[PDB]
């Protein structure tokens, strides 16, 4: 029935003379706990500004009242007590950016956590930045080679689009984003800056052992030299994990605004929504649906809209967004699952039924689709696999007829035998990405009927034997598909004659 | 000049409480200017008044950088937007500013975004049909001229492709001007829609344009998304009342208007409703849908698109908009996975122009016969999954084959979806679609296969596809 | 044909009896899920209005 | 009493997948006989 | 009697543009319903015009017949055909056989109210029918009080010696307007984001439309509330409260409307609490044998495929 | 209750219906400031239903029988308004629709109507 | 016997049947009807356990019967909902599982240095349609050493009492039984569960 602010302690200072010390640049902490910290004062402090306490813990003033100021601590609240001095830095929540951040595991505020000393930053960009407009954006025409044979032919992603990765736990969510970063080593090790794509892994919500295991595998395969690692474990505060998406997007935006390509991986999108609702519930705010904040859909849509392909007048760069959505039992009709699928340009559904049988990765062709279409793919892979999207739907309906007792249909025997061999050939192993020259020869032999006479168990050995024979004998056909990126009349006749003669040992 | 200067006292999210003087406080739905550090301004719309010489305002942009005690000047009126012929071809924002880097909008007048709707005596009823070009829209639920059209559907069913395909064959040949006001869209959808209209002659930078572009996707805050529908409808209402032209308002999507108000309703002091919605859901949706109607000065064919939440028509944002629309084009997620382009429901879609006194006695019998055959096939399909095809007689066997060919014949290839289908776009007229559906239901195309009618046009394209597939 | 028609009647009666037991178990789960959905939706509106 | 107009294909489980595969297998066999008879009647 | 022929709003102001309205009295909106001593049995028959409504669930004067259904399935179609079928009795001289309609459009748009009023004027049916315009573009107080204001104007004919028929279209839109004003007045909510008086708000306005006895005047009042269901679920929150308070409900399914039944009226789900006591003696002889044949054919309808 | 304590007679109370008493108690409690329980019911469901059912018992001067009509909510016997009233019901008079027109006056089910005093 | 949540007429009829068979002279009856307050029914479990604990701490055996466990959970939730608390699953507070686990942990068997007594707890759980995976059903089964499921299907056919062999089990019931009854009933629990599944498919 009463009000806060002036109460007992704060009501006995305005009756005499409340002056002397300045209450605009600094402030006194009246109450702190569970990450939140109500600082009394700070009249000159702006919204979403970096606050520094007397103990050394950083803070972010997100709720400004008339008598108090709710600031969210970015660390531990064990050293902050009542009456502590909370100074203001004068700036907003910024982070470091530049070309010197590649090769070090940074945190949510730009501090190095790998033990390599200081970070050579070339600028200072804010975390909450505006997205690109409709006049400073172009169409997605570049091709993002992920390495997987079942992702490059079905739902191909491009530079500037946002591809989601929905799925359950232990199904192929984090494995799809890790394979696309390691597949860019063939273009980043050379000198072509237009074909190279820098990675930006933002591990938010993961444990301590999961972040150290992923960084050790990329350094041994020559892939951590041009990849930014944003360490954001769940053992920190709620403000550090919720601001991991905005801090990682500011570092990757510097390369797209200069003339380079970037690739951000927000793993995962489900962990960022739980961290934002924890800090808002402790700041005395009303909740919404499923005990979450009101602007739940606006927090994920604003961070994904900035990763767009720029035009030729803005530099010619792009930024790819790979957000992983952690589902619960394959339920895609939830509150955080349906909000991220209606903002991104396509999604990659990872079912848990086909992942346990051995078909890795379990990518459903009837559920996962790409909004870019065939424009974000190369011309070489689209010519040999032009009917790859139509063959998956026809083979699924014919596979269920074998369990009913029907053994007729002589005309459907060729389509049923070719569908089983095409699914096993596109399933690759972990940390085994393929280029555009090796994937164009494997998709042409399975779509033209050349792999129908081979066995089902010999599908794994036929992929390694065909790629080895094309690199020592007919090496001119493999180099033309990677340099030109297409196949004309002379390239189509030479690829069909070499595939037929190689089937008989 | 005596400007109403205010002081910022509270700032939590998009809501910002401004404290002014006694008697000089602004009214509701009033734009409040605020000087920042850049060359632009911070627009803030007054929602309610908390009292004690203070009113809670909703910011239409980023609230980062505002301190306690900043100057907040009042404009005196609401959010003014540029109207007239100068807004055609330019990309306007929620506050009425250009975002196309083509200079300022040279407008002679500026009307407010907040306005009252028409009365009951100013309403003009009509019963005219509008030809769209699709086979499933000219036979089932026909669109009414000057009414509200709603394209209901889920995520990934075909809501964005349906509005883009209809604007390339109806808005490009109409006498009036268009008004594409996107609210709650994507960043890539806004750049692709402006480039396609310039290559077809809808938006000419050096000539004449007849399409108003209103920016405002999901990249901004909650205040700009809720005010995007009022800013885009103000420019289309002036061309039908002051000029007297058949305007065409294209909203994409219509479901983003109700979801934007519920995000800031919790911080404004309101209790939540059902499914995490606001209590004023039926009052805020009826004030904006009633103003986009047809009066005595001109018509306004609204072709909005509703987004169902995870394929659910029983939600509070989808069921409340079905009573303020003549033609409803509901889409299903089960028909899109089978190959129907697009997934048009032949039984869930209804319209007020599907009668015998508007389309004629010949067109009324074709619509009732196609709906009866499609509804009867659902009951017979359940018995075949347990008993088989042995329980069907001579009449049940012919009805199952005719229902499969009629469903694939209504799916035609759109012109905007040529990059995903591969075939060329086909456009069927209203007279050709009624003649092809009546001949297949009588027994004139019973010997043809089901693949000849899939992804085809009218009766001429179905006969050419059957002879080429047999050779 | 008489033995196959007599065996089909016993299989149809067993399938109809098994469908009734599954419909009774699904009705108990649907009744508990309907009461839990009304309690969860009312708790979300009461928590936001009291804060 | 209760509505069940096409509830088998709207579920998407075991009965829903078997109904779509049975209708597609019967339509594929009938399309081969109709295409072969139409080509022989034109010559 | 001066309000017949003009479309009024929620407060009594005319919006049709035909001048003023000669009001003979002023009645309050929140009025009490009739008691158990001033009510009689439903003996008069309400001619609806439909062949499946006049034989199965026959409604009478003084009862409350609910019009449940889904979206676009025959909700407002049954109420519009019953008011237009009273032209054979209202154009004569018998005052006891006439029935003044009272369409209360609540929650509809501006284009829906103008199309319904133009169709009734072309068939000579708007001269003795009250129109309560209450669109969704107004405030929450005008739409929530549309049921109480329309019932007070129609109660003047039943207390004098005539008959009335109210059509609250729709009952689902009236419940959303009452809960919106209560949530903003700092009040506690209940089930489905509704107030504590959710069941009492619809039962108080439906109990006033009853049939009086001979000592009160001999008038009656019919209440035709349309319950807009979600997806055919008749056991919801607002659907179960209107069906338990009314003496009968007419269900409308979306599956029977696309087959050929015009309108889609399920005989196995719709029933009347009055029975054959409020119907004509000539139609009751043919409806007795037809009720037993229709119930036996519905249970054996699965053998039609073989 | 006055006829059984002062005059001594086995009175019979009829509450039509029994489901209306449980729904009316939660309406006045939710409008006062009390929080709801399960399925939108009042928190004192066991206290409000037990205060009126315990008074209709058997004393030293007379008894008081109760013949209320219990209505299940949406055909659910495991709800909060159906399971709370069934714990104090000693008998049950189920009137199914199987008889009636079959030739039974009245439609009394001999297998569905059970009671705890049939020992 | 701790009758919590029962009616007034059911508590008076049960006490008269035990006195006629010479069984009410050494048995405590805790009357707790539903017509009282919400604090009296919720505190009936804690008050009955304190009276039975005096015999176990001196050198005697006790047997507590909390009938029923489902009625005690509804009375504790009424007082917590009126004090502005947070309702979790099935409109229950956060301390719903701690109220039943603390009262059941005191009924244990002491050693020889404490007196040698023991206290047996017999809680009755009222399920709603056989739903054993509820909020109040899973909390009582995770704290007790065994349960006795009473199915309603076999109770209407004449099998009284309907004790399911495939659901009811005992943790410390094998070593705490008579040697004469366990030797004659060789593999009695395994043969009863396998005979019910074979008879339902034949
Ligand atoms: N018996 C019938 N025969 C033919 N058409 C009918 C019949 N009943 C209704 N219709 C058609 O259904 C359409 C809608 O009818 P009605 O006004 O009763 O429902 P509605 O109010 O539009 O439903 P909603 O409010 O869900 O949109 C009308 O345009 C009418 O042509
Ligand atoms: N191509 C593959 N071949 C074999 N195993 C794979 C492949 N891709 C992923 N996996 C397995 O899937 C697991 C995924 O683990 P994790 O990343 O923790 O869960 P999620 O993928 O759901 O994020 C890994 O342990 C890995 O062994
Ligand atoms: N006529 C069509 N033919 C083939 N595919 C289509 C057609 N129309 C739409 N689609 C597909 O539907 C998808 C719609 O994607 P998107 O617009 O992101 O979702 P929504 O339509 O729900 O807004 C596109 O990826 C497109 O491939
Ligand atoms: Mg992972
Ligand atoms: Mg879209
Ligand atoms: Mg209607």
């Amino acid at each position: 029935k009463a009000a806060p602010t002036e109460v007992s302690s704060i009501l006995e200072s305005k009756i005499r003379v409340s002056d002397e010390a300045n209450l605009d640049e600094t402030g006194r902490v009246l109450s702190v706990g569970d990450g939140i910290a109500r600082v009394f004062g700070l009249n000159n402090c702006q919204a979403e500004e970096l606050v520094e306490f007397a103990s050394g813990v950083k803070g972010m003033a997100l709720n400004l009242e008339p008598g108090q100021v709710g600031i969210v601590l970015f660390g531990s609240d064990r050293e902050v007590k009542e009456g502590e001095i909370v100074k203001r830095t004068g700036k907003i929540v910024d982070v470091p950016i530049g070309p010197g951040m590649l090769g070090r595991v940074v945190d949510a505020l730009g501090n190095p956590i790998d033990g390599k000393g200081p970070i050579e930053a070339t600028g200072y960009a804010i975390a909450q930045l505006k997205a690109p407009g409709i006049l400073p954006r172009r169409s997605v025409f570049e091709p993002m080679q992920t390495g997987l044979k079942a992702v490059d032919a079905l739902v191909p992603i491009g530079r500037g689009q946002r591809e989601l990765i929905i799925g359950d736990r232990q199904t192929g969510k984090t494995a799809v984003a890790l394979d696309t970063i390691l597949n860019q080593k063939r273009w980043n090790d050379g000198n072509d800056e237009s074909k190279k794509l820098y990675c930006v892994y933002v591990a938010v919500g993961q444990k301590r052992s999961t972040v150290a295991q992923l960084v050790q595998t990329l350094e041994q395969n020559d892939a951590m030299k041009y990849s930014i690692v944003v360490a954001a474990t769940a053992s920190e505060a709620a403000p550090l994990q919720y601001l991991a998406p905005f801090t990682a997007c500011a570092i990757a935006e510097w390369f797209r605004d200069n003339g380079k390509h970037a690739l951000i991986v927000y793993d995962d999108l489900s962990k960022q929504a739980v961290a934002y609702r924890q800090l808002s519930l402790l700041l005395r705010r009303p909740p919404g649906r499923e005990a979450y904040p009101g602007d739940v859909f606006y927090l994920h849509s604003r961070l994904l809209e900035r990763a767009a392909k720029m035009s030729d007048a803005n530099g010619g760069g792009s930024l790819t967004a790979l957000p992983v959505i952690e589902t619960q039992g394959g339920d895609v009709s939830a509150y955080i699952p349906t909000n991220v699928i209606s903002i991104t340009d396509g999604q990659i559904f990872l079912e848990a039924e086909l992942f346990y049988k051995g078909i890795r990765p379990a990518i459903n062709v009837g559920l996962s689709v790409s909004r870019v279409g065939s424009a974000a793919q190369v011309k070489a892979m689209k010519q040999v696999a032009g009917s790859l999207k139509l063959f998956l739907a026809q083979y699924r309906e014919v596979a269920a007829f074998a369990q009913f007792g029907s053994d007729l249909d002589a005309s459907t025997k060729q389509t049923l035998s070719r569908g089983e061999r095409l699914t096993q050939l596109l399933k690759q192993k972990q940390y085994s990405p393929q280029a555009s020259e090796e994937q164009v020869p494997v998709i042409y032999a399975g779509v033209n009927g050349f792999l129908d006479n081979i066995p089902i168990e010999r599908i794994p050995e036929f992929e390694e034997q065909f790629i080895a024979y094309l690199k020592a004998n007919e090496g001119d056909i493999l180099e033309a598909i990677r340099t030109k990126g297409e196949l004309s009349s002379e390239l189509l006749d030479k690829l069909k004659s070499a595939t037929e003669t190689f089937v008989a040992t | 000049a005596g400007p109403a200067s205010g002081k910022i006292r509270a700032v939590i999210g998009a809501v910002v409480d401004v404290q002014f003087e006694q008697g000089e406080l602004p009214a509701i739905l009033n734009a409040l200017t605020i000087d920042q550090g850049n060359n632009q301004k911070l627009v803030l719309e007054v929602a309610q008044h908390l009292g004690e010489n203070a009113v809670r305002a909703i910011a239409m942009d980023g609230t980062e950088g505002l301190v306690r005690g900043q100057t907040v000047v009042d404009t005196g009126a609401p959010i003014s937007v540029p109207v007239g012929r100068g807004t055609l071809g330019r990309i306007i924002n929620v506050v009425g500013e250009p975002i196309d880097e083509r200079g300022p909008i040279e407008c002679k007048q500026r009307n407010p975004i907040h306005a009252d709707p028409p009365s009951f005596v100013e309403q003009s009823t009509e019963a005219e049909v509008l030809e769209t070009g699709i086979k499933v829209v000219d036979l089932l639920a026909p669109y009414a001229r000057g009414g509200k059209i709603g394209l209901f559907g889920g995520a990934g069913v075909g809501k964005t492709v349906f509005i883009q395909e209809l604007i390339n064959n109806i808005a490009k040949a109409h006498g009036g001007f268009s008004v594409f006001t996107g609210v709650g869209e994507r960043t890539r959808e806004g750049n692709d829609l402006y480039r396609e209209m310039k290559e077809t002659g809808v938006i000419n930078l050096e000539g004449e344009s007849k399409v108003a572009l209103v920016f405002g996707q999901m990249n901004e805050p909650p205040g700009a998304r809720a005010r995007v529908a009022l800013t885009g409808l103000t420019i289309a209402e002036y061309f039908r009342d002051e000029e007297g032209q058949d305007v065409l308002l294209f909203v994409d999507n219509i479901f983003r208007f109700t979801q934007a108000g519920s995000e800031v309703s919790a911080l404004l002091g309101r209790i939540p409703s059902a499914v995490g919605y606001q209590p004023t859901l039926a009052t805020d949706m009826g004030l904006l849908q009633e103003r986009i109607t047809t009066t005595r000065k001109g018509s306004v064919t609204s072709v909005q698109a509703v987004y169902v939440p995870a394929d659910d028509l029983t939600d509070p944002a989808p069921a409340t908009t079905f009573a303020h629309l003549d033609a409803t084009t509901v889409l299903s997620r089960g028909i899109s996975e089978l190959g129907i382009y697009p997934a048009v429901d032949p039984l869930d879609s209804k319209s007020r122009l599907l009668d015998v006194s508007v389309v004629g006695q010949e067109h009324y019998d074709v619509a009732t016969g196609v709906q009866q055959t499609l509804q009867a096939y659902k009951s017979l399909q359940d018995i075949i999954a347990i008993l088989g095809m042995d329980e069907l007689s001579e009449q049940d066997k012919l009805t199952v084959e005719r229902a499969r060919k009629i469903q694939r014949f209504l799916s035609q290839p759109f012109a905007v979806a040529e990059v995903f289908t591969g075939i060329e776009g086909k456009l069927v007229r209203l007279k050709d679609t009624i003649a092809s559906f009546k001949a297949v239901l009588e027994g004139k195309y019973d010997h043809l296969p089901e693949n000849a009618f899939y992804m085809v046009g009218g009766i001429e394209d179905v006969v050419a596809k059957a002879e080429k597939i047999a050779a | 044909y008489a033995s196959e028609i007599s065996a089909r009647r016993n299989a149809m009666d067993n399938a109809s009896k098994n469908a009734g037991e599954m419909i009774n178990k699904y009705s108990i789960l649907y009744n508990r899920t309907r009461q839990a959905v009304i309690t969860n939706e009312l708790v979300d509106i009461i928590t936001g209005a009291s804060s | 009493v209760r509505s069940s107009a096409g509830a088998v294909r709207d579920a998407g489980g075991a009965f829903g997948k078997r109904e779509q595969a049975e209708e597609e297998r019967y339509f594929r066999a009938r399309a081969k006989e109709q295409l072969a008879a139409l080509k022989k009647h034109h010559e």
